[PDB]
């Protein structure tokens, strides 16, 4: 599980984008408040997740 | 440096779900890593518990895994599951 | 949909993190190499997503959707005979 | 501030597994919360996706959820599942 | 098995996080109440556990154990014809 | 999903113990040294996890 701060995520940004798609594991971005908390997920993994949630 | 990758024939029904869900490309990228180094720390490779049974997993995506064991003696990877949704 | 490049997302990254959480909408990150495309989601919205996919993958949501449509009726929870179970 | 809490009859078999796995006390705490405020931010309360269907979950433990809906007009909570495993 | 009170865990907290990762040995926090009983585990050790619990909860490990035991033989992965699927 | 630092985890230590047991969700501790990261989990949840893994 990869957990990084907003500042370190900003710095390592381009490597995080390929790791997320290669490892199929989201990057957790955690800071000192709720406006700084997010996850980065690969577009294709995210589309599969969108399929699982919007079935026929 | 090179391994034989096989799959239990009772697990081949998973491959049809992998195909119909457009995950065949991600699955065979795992197969290529299993052919070369099944312990490479990529694709969220994890040692499953209990670790004395030496089962491993790799992510096809966020939902589905390839579960497998490795015969280090004969250099052979046995895929036991390629679908992680209850069906 | 909000789409931005990896370069522009990296510059305004603190504002991006604020926006996904305030507006509850994902930001899409699209570059020249579509291999590295990604999505940024507020953590709270992600948790609801994670919870849903967990319940889907266990078969729970399939069971929940059937039970919504069956004609089995309901029972008040205080009427459950726990000793009989 | 009372709500009425009902369970689908087809979900009653979930309660049998709750009882025999010693999860009854945790399930009844969720029930008591559902009677007071089914939207309270406790018990890992989650709004399930798609959110327009307005299904919710609370955690009995790390594995099992109470999945339910809420009739806000009549103040009635309907439990649709209390066991998140296939058996 | 390391058992310590919530007070002594809080006092040595920074060192406990180090020991739980170096020794790969969980630390049990046991206090006067149930609400203060917990376990501290190193993150990478937790991820193996978390991943295993997911495969157990989806029923995947049951099918893994079933297929390990059956007599269905093994087809080489290069011999699989996806068009006969 | 609380993701906190080792310092804030020590500060809010007693509330975190309550939260992990009432929410049945782990608290993730991520510090400047990413490999001293850790997880706090309620004891009863932990025991149910262990018996699921080690049951004959």
């Amino acid at each position: 599980m990869i957990i990084t701060s907003p500042t370190e995520a900003r710095k390592d940004f381009y490597q995080l984008l390929k790791n997320v798609n290669n490892n199929h594991e989201p990057i957790y971005i955690s800071g000192n408040n709720a406006e700084n908390n997010a996850v980065i997920i690969g577009l294709e993994d995210w589309k599969s997740i969108q399929e699982t949630i919007y079935l026929e | 440096s090179n391994y034989t990758v096989k799959i239990k024939n009772s697990a081949k029904s998973d491959l049809k779900k992998i195909k119909h869900s457009y995950l065949k490309k991600s699955f065979l990228e795992i197969v290529e890593t299993l052919k070369n180094d099944p312990y490479k720390i990529t694709q969220s490779f994890e040692k499953l518990e209990p670790k004395y049974l030496e089962r491993y997993s790799r992510r096809i995506n966020h939902q589905h895994r390839v579960v497998y064991t490795v015969d280090d003696r004969n250099k052979e990877v046995l895929i036991l599951s390629a679908w992680s949704h209850y069906d």
